[PDB]
RNA sequence: GGAGAGGUA
């Protein structure tokens, strides 16, 4: 059950929940998006094909001719990845599309083909995705984070009484297309209804209703109910609906059937309706006063005069009733209104409506959208139509349509990409209904409303918008005549598309540099989920609500991992097991719970679906049958937790660790620390510098191998095999027989990236972790990358720690460090700096890099060669010369001050058509030889593999081992053999051999071409030389190291070992922390970690002691087995008996520096098991031991806590910060010292410091500081002279910047000046 | 080019970059004197280059500036001693980035160091509010002579010991030395070498160093106090006190003129602060600073000796916690049942649930605190006894070094209830402590709360910066420019009362402000003080023993000085023990004092007297009711409880129309309810007895006969 | 020199 390689070191594991689902591939969400962006999809609903099919075809205005799309293709990348990294160009691919121009016959009827031609026009280059996912623009590999933008669709929102000071809420509704103009409906404080478009001037909505050719009566019919009055013999015996009688009061005597159903002054009881419906009465005689203040539904006209008596939407009055009665009107329809059920919200807006007809409404709309421009009868209609119903300018994506239909309780989850009359009508109906109370407002922070968006969609949109320009160009071209001789090459231009895409990738608010000083850094950065960017809110105008953790984040977004400070809750990281919905939401797995059994089958639920069911959490004690030992089980039902029955549940979590990010997943004993301090620990964990040789953490959380392998640093075998030959540079594996493909056997081979600068100037290289003749298995590690050990993450070093104050040297958070840490040299870190020098072309001719320069002793020149370039491997120091460059009339590059190191790599580049000096030719030749020899070795290795295969296939059916060696490999393929598929295989292998020959013979020439060719360059630059310095920053007081529990500190001193505290056993401790830190900032996780690590180290030490004196495997097997025992029903269950009795020896060897221990974050090891494990060692179970002082030698009373802790050295080096400036350069427009360490700038005496100096009586010093030390030219010149002359005095004068301000003001019409 | 931060005004014309500057990280180096700071060789050499050139040319080692530049460039061995020479008495300035108040920048003498980190005397860290988690500091140098003298005489660290905002010192031993001292001045009931007698602290030190006695055990020892009650004459007087050896050893350090009682308690942080304050108030400045240095040295030494570590075993969980929680849960069950049957509503269920949860949480907290603080039971050489505990956590907490009771409560006991985003409080509290592991949901809720806190902190500091910037802008022009404006108006400073007790006694509201009109003792016609004297401590004591109530004090709001304020109208400096000088820019320091603390702020029936004394009433327009009690008809009526001596002691607002048992000038007993009222409705209370007539009241248009139907009594509205 | 992105206290 355990892999051979796995048996090298197997981490003792705690935890009891049986893992049911392994972590998925972390880097999934990226490669799939970009994969879909570029594919040949026949459905034409993904990536480039959708866009092409959308924009195309294109029809001329006449249109006598059109240009349509056919198909596309991507050419081969011109250069490989490494070449693009070297030169610094984009790793792109040409795009070639076959367009098809057709020509009709003009005089012939509509639809005919006079002629037709086509070609494959080139257009644009699209950057490609590396295997990891990252892109390479200019050898500056970057990464694109994903956005979290609100989804398109509809939203009913409400302002919560935050306006008008009236306490009255105001429900608004918004429609947001995926591409087009927005739309808003709003309720006035006066119950009016206002449309607003793209945040422009407000408008009554009934206007836009009329825009749909809708009249008054149509609208009223749509939006209200009718009440029919009957002019009859006796004064309006009105028909009535009993259902309209809830919530009224009888104002008169309601009587029918000779029965007074109710009298005036009475409220309409439910039982009144009961008796009414029981009597089944419908018509009630009503007094005329009931129609006192009503409004007519439609218009009524006199039949004879044909003149309207009362146009629709008109109040009611007695004389009007008389006119109806004389007009013979019998049916009188009015609006059924109410104050709590049906407010007349439409009627008010209609009365506000100044327009009545379609034309005027459209005209005023046009005026609103475009101020001025006296409209025409066609401008408004064209505007509106192309605005809200032309698919080309307005578009709800499929997601939009789905969400829209969803919100409106529709049935179809598919529809059109544009709007429709019914759509708006239903939207407004729903808004009105919400106003009446039915239906409820919808929040925004719900995860069910915001959508992720990866690279592909954005790239497609950029491609489309670029395409639009060339579309317009070709359309205006085809509108022009002279079509007989056109070609689909002249009208098409590549520049627009190239610009449109290149600008986005190279320069956008989402394509950002990659932090690369860790595997973890790269991983966590790639999984980032930003909320800023185009279409996203702004960093500095975000309220608390966005930053706060909505309850729906559970399991989909890590809540504890975030960059604090100016931007919190905006740079949220993804949770571990989270997936992406087909649409782009966030889904999470859940174990299906049947009637009473917890199945292993899983379903990925979206945010919205979760709100319905009931889910028990991860740590619910079931017993082998999903039968929960308990009965009141904790479950998150819907935005809250509770205890429910043992049968009502529907789903269970997958694993305890599905709530956190990968980044925070690595902190042991997380469940004990505070939240914010864990966040700090994680963020600092993201910044660890790789050490010289990594060390496994004694106490991992078990997530280490996943992170390591999933990252691209380490070289993981792909098909198990056997090491055939190893080297520091490359590896070769003879593939296993079965994994081998039928044809083209070959053998696996790997090459190793040696020391290369990272994105953070930290060298990176790989080292093999296997020897010859070592069997290997698929997916196993082979080459340790940075900060890795045996294919598991290892950032910092584990060290012996003790908690106590010590002479104040650890006063606040200072960390006192013994001298062994540096003597044994386990924290030195390597760095690489690149320095460039160019040869511009200027007046007085150009300048050169000649080795000869004026006014310099030969001492400096001793290190350069004849050409003027330092030799490789030279050990330069601060203030040296690297390349000698001349003043055309001494611009020689020099080492930056203070920096030491060694030159390791030189490179040079020249404009094409320029001669090349000695050194350049030398390097070219050396590269030539290198590539030649490399390919020779590769080819012969492959041929050896092929002939090994050929020998293997001849071992059966005519094997003559003698005959093999009698005549050499040159003539083996031709040997006779029984007639079967074996002969076919022999022919296949021989064919592959010849193919290998030809491939190498051509690839050599290809590489020769790549090398010998010239180099493109920016205008003016004749050549560029780059040099690489390597340095080893070791350690100093001032550096910043930290533990994993957000317990950072600054190293303060390096005591000699003899002063360090030491135990009675003679081992001195290596670090002294300050106990005072823990209680205030509640992080006990470090203390528990210390105890556990001490236990582990004790076990390792016992094993080492057992080994030191020779002890047979008999004792080792026993002791190791017992050690791996003693778990509280742990799931490890490792057996030693099955081992080869020598893997036992190697495992013991790997454990003599401790026994690694695992700890799932929320399934950690409680106190008792730690106590038991300690007692397995001979250490005091209390954890605290007595100590003795280095100086005095006497014992410390009060037994002290000591153990081991894993600690990192962060990337804030003291050498990088310490800086000074006495007198340097000067800004140009204003004469002040420059700023920043890059230049030799000075500090900024800020305004608050001016205030502070004012607070003291200090006046002279302030005056001098802001007059002579910074600004006044003559003042500082004469001050320099005075200081040289030993005379401390100054002459103030006036600041220049004030004169600058004076001139600037006077540039305006303001005459400002100084008086007498 | 003018507006906004980037405008010339706020960018280059008010704040500028400056030459002769440095930037670095900071470390402790506790061995330093309070008046000097470490400095790397490289930065030192870079900064003082011109001085180095001058000295080289004077020594003649370089008869030019170019050769001198070469020599310094390759730093010949000579240059280092030259540097040491130049540095001899040249101060520099240290600054931290967010400098809120006046103390955020200070002068120091330099001491060279072979490092690359600016050492820093730890005591000033509190003033700088500077952690060592990687905070950086900036360095400046004063060039001209006058600048050097200003630095030495105004900005030297040893000159700034009292916060300008208030006379409180600002060099409090912060967190570690305090722990050491508290541990030193403790006493085990029965420790090694107990009951013996010593002939002075030196013997105590020798005994402890030989190890023949524990660092804290009860011993009688003879000592000598120095009382300078005479006119600046330190009279020595010996005695045979009984203390613990640690305290005796500590006494060796204190200067002459102090009472030994000040060094006889457990010495909490407050005790140390008060001790320093008194020492300064008595023996001036220099003894205080040297005493502080010795304090720090000793504190570090003995704290390190103590070896006070923290272990997991220290988090002692109370045994009864589980029982308490189970009982509370069972209690919750019955309420949930009562709501299931509908006997009770939902809101009341919720409120009662919260109440009982709070009660249980309080019980748990109390139980753990009790089980912890007195856990230690030790035989005394008799049979058995108990004492305060030495659990490291409790020692750290009680000493005040770090953490209030809340944090330890969270660590050991249940960490209470958590509030969800909208301000609501979740019904189910977090029942787990950190010694145990929280489950998923609990941690989720806590994470929510913590994020809320962090975001609030960020926005709060952001806004506070703008507030203080505004504040200083409006009051930057004001400078004291006169000695006396010659007026008599002022304001009646009185002790503040909030209905409850004295929120602040008068003694601290008037401390250090000249009077307007002379006070007369309550021997009225007894001139207790002059009308234009400064109220320093002794006169405040005179007032206190005379139980004065309110005082006419000269304010600043009424000073008759034009474009300034006379000295007397302002008062004492509050940055040093004497009147303000002539010229000070009080406005700026006041603005800074007001603005600095802003960051610490937050962004988002019956009368029961409790003391025996005289009752007095003010603004009384009252009558006697039918029951003989007193019913008030004025609104601002105020009730005071005065003691027998005649000084006001308690005060309470009288609501309108409240019944009162007493009259005026009676005697009340502690816990005697004296008044009552209805807080809900408003009556039409009358004054005199007689018939009531419904005048100008006709049913139909003035009144309605809305007679009560539930009972049947006459009613018209 | 100016913009934009990220990061530390
Ligand atoms: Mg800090
Ligand atoms: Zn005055």
């Amino acid at each position: 059950v355990y892999s051979y390689t796995e048996k090298k070191r197997i981490r003792k594991d705690f935890g009891k929940r049986p893992q049911v689902l392994d972590v998925p591939y972390l880097l999934s969400i990226q490669l799939d998006s970009f994969q879909k962006f570029i594919e040949q999809d026949p459905e034409g609903q993904y990536g480039l094909e959708a866009a092409f099919r959308s924009v195309f075809p294109i029809q001329s205005y006449s249109g006598n001719s059109e240009l349509q799309y056919v198909s596309y293709r991507l050419g081969e990348p011109v250069f490989d990845v490494q070449e693009c990294q070297i030169r610094g160009v984009t790793y792109s691919a040409p795009l070639r599309v076959k367009l098809r121009l057709v020509i009709y016959e003009r005089e012939a009827p509509e639809g005919t083909v006079k002629d037709i031609k086509e070609q494959e026009v080139y257009m644009g280059e699209i950057p490609l995705m590396t295997d990891n996912g990252t892109f390479v623009i200019n050898g500056t590999e970057r990464v694109i984070v994903s956005q979290l933008h609100r989804s398109p669709g509809v939203f009913f929102d409400s302002d919560k009484g935050k306006t008008h000071s009236s306490g009255k809420v105001l429900y608004n509704a918004r429609i947001i297309p995926y591409r087009g103009s927005w739309l808003d409906f709003e309720f006035d404080p006066k119950d009016n209804l206002f449309v607003r478009i793209d945040r422009r001037r407000k408008l009554p909505a009934t206007i836009i209703l009329r825009a749909l050719n809708y009249t008054t009566e149509q609208i009223l019919d749509l939006f209200f109910e009718k009440v029919i009055f009957e002019i009859r013999d006796n004064k309006l015996q009105m028909e009535l609906v009993p259902e309209r009688l809830r919530g009224e009061t009888a104002s008169f005597d309601i009587e029918a059937n000779g029965k007074v159903y109710v009298e005036k002054g009475r409220r309409i009881t439910a039982r009144h309706i009961r008796q009414l419906e029981k009597d089944d009465v419908k018509l009630i005689e009503v007094p005329v006063e009931y129609i006192a203040g009503k409004v007519v539904a439609k218009d009524y006209i006199d039949e004879s005069t044909g003149e309207l008596i009362c146009a629709a939407n008109m109040e009611l009055s007695l004389d009007l009733l008389a006119k109806l009665s004389q007009s013979g009107h019998k049916r009188i329809e009015t609006l059924f209104t109410n104050d709590l059920d049906h407010g007349p919200y439409i009627s008010e807006t209609l009365r506000v409506d100044p327009t009545n007809d379609r034309l005027s409404a459209l005209v005023e709309i046009y005026r609103m959208m475009r101020p001025g421009e006296p409209p025409t009868r066609e401008a408004a209609e064209s505007l509106f139509e192309n605005l809200f119903f032309s698919e080309d300018r307005y578009d709800l994506s499929a997601v939009g349509r789905m969400k829209f239909n969803r919100s409106l309780l529709r049935e179809e989850i598919e529809g059109s990409g544009i709007l429709s009359k019914d759509d708006i009508i239903d939207v407004m109906k729903k808004l009105i209904d919400i106003r009446n109370g039915k239906g409820e407002v919808d929040d925004i922070d719900h995860l069910g409303n915001r959508r992720i968006r990866s690279v592909g969609e954005m790239a497609e949109n950029q491609f489309r918008v670029g395409l639009v320009r060339v579309e317009r160009a070709v359309k205006e071209r085809l509108s022009l005549g002279d079509l007989d001789t056109l070609m689909p090459q002249d009208m098409i231009n590549a520049k627009p598309i190239s610009a449109a895409v290149k600008e986005f990738f190279g320069s956008s608010q989402l394509s950002q540099f990659m932090d690369q000083n860790n595997p973890l850094s790269e991983i966590t950065h790639k999984r980032r989920i930003s909320a800023l960017g185009p279409g996203g809110l702004t960093r500095e105008r975000a309220g608390f609500e966005v930053r706060d953790v909505h309850p729906t984040h559970y399991g989909r977004v890590c809540p504890i991992e975030t960059p604090e400070g100016p931007n919190i809750g905006l740079i949220n990281s993804l949770s571990v097991y989270a997936q992406t919905n087909e649409y782009g939401f966030l889904e999470t797995p859940y174990r299906k719970v049947t009637d009473g059994v917890v199945t292993d089958e899983i379903h990925y639920l979206s945010a919205i679906e979760e709100g319905n069911y009931v889910i028990a959490q991860a740590n619910s004690n079931l017993d082998e049958e999903g039968h929960f030992v308990e009965d009141l089980v904790t479950c998150r039902s819907k935005g809250e937790s509770s205890l429910f029955s043992r049968d009502q549940v529907d789903y269970m979590d997958v694993s305890t660790q599905q709530v956190v990010s990968v980044g925070a997943s690595l902190i042991p004993f997380l469940e004990h620390d505070d939240a914010n301090r864990a966040l700090m620990g994680a963020n600092m964990q993201r910044q660890a510098v790789p050490t010289l040789r990594a060390d496994k953490p004694l106490v991992g959380t078990g997530m280490e191998r996943a992170v390591a392998v999933d990252s691209g640093v380490t070289a993981v075998a792909k098909r198990g095999g056997v090491v055939q030959y190893v080297d520091a540079s490359r590896i070769v594996i003879k593939v296993n027989e079965d994994e081998m493909y039928p044809g083209e056997a070959g053998i696996d081979i790997y090459n190793l990236t040696k020391y290369t600068r990272s994105n953070q100037n930290t060298c990176i290289n790989q080292m093999p972790c296997v020897s010859l003749g070592e069997p290997v298995e698929r997916g196993d590690v082979l080459a340790d990358g940075p900060s890795t050990d045996l294919g598991e993450l290892a950032l910092g070093q584990n060290m012996r720690v003790a908690f106590m104050p010590w002479n104040g040297y650890n006063f606040e958070d200072s960390i006192l460090v013994s001298e062994r840490v540096v003597q044994e040299d386990r924290f030195t870190t390597i760095h690489i700096q690149e320095l460039a020098c160019v040869s511009r072309d200027t007046k007085l001719g150009p300048e050169e890099i000649t080795a000869d320069i004026p006014n310099v002793g030969e001492a400096a020149l001793s290190k350069l060669d004849e050409s003027g370039i330092v030799y490789i491997g030279a050990e330069v120091t601060g203030g040296d010369i690297l390349v000698g460059k001349v003043t055309p009339k001494d611009s020689s590059l020099r080492v930056p001050n203070g920096v030491s190191g060694t030159v390791i790599d030189v490179q040079v580049f020249t404009r094409d058509g320029v001669e090349k000096d000695k050194r350049a030719l030398e390097i070219e030749e050396m590269q030539l030889k290198q590539a030649k020899k490399d390919l020779s070795e590769e080819l012969q290795i492959l041929e050896a593999g092929l002939f090994s295969r050929i020998r293997a296939v001849l071992v059966a059916g005519g094997v003559e081992a003698e005959k093999l060696d009698k005549l050499p490999r040159d003539r083996w393929l031709e040997l006779g053999l029984t007639d079967e598929e074996k002969q076919n295989q022999l022919e296949q292998l021989a064919e592959q051999y010849d193919e290998l020959k030809h491939e190498f013979e051509k690839k050599l020439e290809a590489k020769r071409r790549k090398i010998t060719q010239g180099d493109d360059l920016a205008p003016g630059v004749l050549k560029i030389v780059k040099v690489y310095l390597a340095v080893k920053r070791r350690i100093q007081p001032g550096d910043k190291m930290a533990g994993r529990h957000g317990n950072k500190g600054v190293i303060s001193k390096i005591n000699p070992i003899e002063d360090m505290p030491y135990d009675e056993n003679g081992t001195p401790v290596d670090i002294v922390l300050n106990p005072l830190g823990v209680p205030s900032r509640m992080n006990i996780g470090q203390i528990l970690e210390t105890h556990l690590g001490m236990a582990a180290k004790g076990i390792g030490d016992k094993i080492n002691a057992m080994l030191k004196q020779q002890q047979e495997v008999a004792k080792l097997r026993e002791f190791i087995q017992r050690a791996y025992d003693l778990g509280a029903d742990v799931r490890q269950k490792v057996d030693l008996s099955t081992f080869s009795d020598e893997e036992v020896m190697r495992l013991a060897e790997n454990l003599r520096k401790g026994m690694p221990i695992a700890t799932p974050v929320f399934d950690g090891a409680k106190e008792a098991e730690i106590k038991e494990l300690l007692k397995l060692g001979d250490l005091p179970t209390s954890g605290q031991i007595r100590l003795y002082d280095g100086r005095t030698g006497e014992q410390f009373e009060r037994p002290v806590t000591v153990g081991y802790m894993y600690m990192l050295k962060l990337n804030h080096l003291v050498d990088d910060k310490m800086h000074a400036r006495s007198t340097g350069s000067y800004s140009l427009v204003t004469q002040q010292p420059l700023g920043g360490k890059a230049q030799f700038g000075g500090q900024r005496f800020g305004e608050m410091e001016v205030w502070a100096l004012e607070a003291y009586g200090a006046a002279y010093t302030l005056q001098e500081m802001l007059t002579v030390k910074s600004d006044d030219v003559n003042g500082r010149t004469k001050m320099y002279k005075n200081i040289v002359d030993g005379n401390h005095q100054m002459e103030p004068g006036m600041p220049e910047s004030f004169n600058v301000l004076l001139k600037e003001i006077r540039s305006l019409g303001i005459n400002i000046e100084l008086e007498d | 080019m003018i507006k906004g931060k980037q405008g010339r005004f706020r960018q280059n014309l008010l704040g500028k970059r400056v030459d002769y500057s440095g930037r670095s990280v900071i470390t402790v180096g506790p061995y330093l004197r309070l008046h000097q700071c470490g400095l790397p060789k490289k930065m030192a050499l870079e900064l003082f280059k011109p001085f180095i050139y001058g000295k080289l040319e004077l020594r003649g080692l370089a008869t030019t500036i170019k050769a001198a530049k070469k020599m310094v460039e390759r730093e010949e061995a000579v240059v280092w001693d030259i540097l040491d020479e130049v540095i001899r008495e040249h101060p520099v300035l240290l600054n931290r980035a967010p400098t809120l108040h006046r103390l955020g920048i200070q002068a120091f003498e330099p001491v060279l160091i072979e490092g690359k980190a600016i050492q820093l005397h730890p005591l000033v860290c509190a003033a700088y509010n500077a952690d060592f988690d990687g905070d950086q500091m900036a360095v400046h140098v004063p060039l001209t002579l006058e600048a050097q003298l200003e630095a030495r005489a105004l900005m030297m660290s040893t000159n700034n010991i009292l916060s300008p905002a208030n006379g409180e010192p600002i060099i409090v031993p912060s967190q570690d030395v305090v722990l050491g001292l508290y541990y030193m001045t403790r006493d085990c009931v029965n420790a090694k070498g107990e009951g013996m007698v010593l002939t002075g602290p030196k013997e105590a030190e020798r005994l402890y160093r030989s190890g023949l006695a524990s660092l804290h055990a009860r011993v009688k020892v003879r000592i000598t106090e120095y009382e300078k009650d005479a006119n600046g004459e330190l009279v020595a007087k010996t005695s045979l006190k009984d203390t613990t050896v640690g305290r005796a050893i500590l006494w060796m350090i204190v200067p002459k003129g102090l009472p030994y009682s000040i060094v006889n308690q457990a010495l909490g942080k407050k005790a140390i602060s008060k001790m320093l304050n008194t020492c300064y108030r008595i023996l001036g400045l220099k003894p205080t600073v040297i005493f502080a240095d010795q304090i720090m040295y000793t504190g570090f030494a003995y704290a390190a000796r103590s070896g006070a570590s923290v272990g997991i075993d220290d988090m002692v969980i109370p045994e009864k916690k589980h029982e308490i929680i189970s009982e509370a849960e069972a209690e919750v069950a019955e309420i949930q049942e009562q709501f299931q049957s509908g006997l009770v509503t939902a809101g009341e269920r919720y409120n009662k649930v919260i109440d009982i949860w709070a009660a249980a949480n309080d019980r748990v907290s109390k139980a753990m605190m009790d089980n912890l603080q007195t856990e230690t039971v030790i035989n005394r050489d008799g049979q058995e006894e108990k004492q305060v505990s030495f659990n490291s956590i409790y020692m750290m907490a009680d000493s005040g070094a770090r953490g209030s009771a809340a944090q330890i409560r969270q660590l050991a006991g249940m960490r209470g209830l958590m509030a969800k985003p909208d301000g609501s409080i979740i019904e189910t509290p977090i029942t787990a402590n950190f010694r145990e592991g929280l489950n998923v949901l609990q941690y989720f809720i806590s994470t929510h709360g913590a994020r809320k806190g962090l975001a609030d902190t960020a926005l709060k500091t952001a806004n506070s910066g703008y507030l203080t910037r505004r504040l200083v802008d409006v009051a930057q022009d004001l400078v004291v420019t006169e000695d006396d404006c010659g007026t008599h108006e002022g304001i009646m400073m009185t002790p503040v009362i909030e209905g409850g007790d004295v929120k602040e006694p008068l003694r601290d509201r008037v401390l250090g402000r000249v009077t307007a009109e002379d006070v007369l003792k309550p021997g009225t016609a007894d001139i207790l003080v002059p009308r234009n004297t400064l109220l320093h401590e002794q006169w405040c004591d005179l007032l206190e023993e005379n139980s004065v109530d309110a005082v006419k004090v000269r304010s600043v709001v009424s000073c008759d000085t034009d474009f300034g304020v006379c000295a007397h109208c302002y008062g004492r400096d509050l940055a040093r023990g004497h009147i303000i000088n002539k010229g000070e820019a009080i406005g700026v320091i006041a603005a800074q004092s007001i603005g600095e603390p802003g960051t610490q702020l937050t962004m988002r029936s019956s009368i029961q007297v409790k003391n025996k004394g005289s009752i007095k009433l003010s603004n009384v327009k009252s009558v006697v009711n039918s029951s003989g009690k007193l019913v008030i008809t004025s609104r601002n009526t105020e009730l005071k409880l005065i003691d027998e001596f005649g000084r006001t002691k308690e005060s309470y607002k009288v609501p309108y129309g409240a019944v009162l048992a007493k009259g005026d000038g009676e005697q009340v007993a502690g816990g005697e309810t004296v008044a009552n009222w209805d807080p809900h409705t408003m009556p039409v209370i009358t004054e005199v007895s007689g018939f009531v007539r419904f005048t100008d009241m006709i049913d139909g248009q003035t009144i309605t006969r809305q007679t009560d139907e539930l009972t049947g009594l006459s009613s018209l509205v």
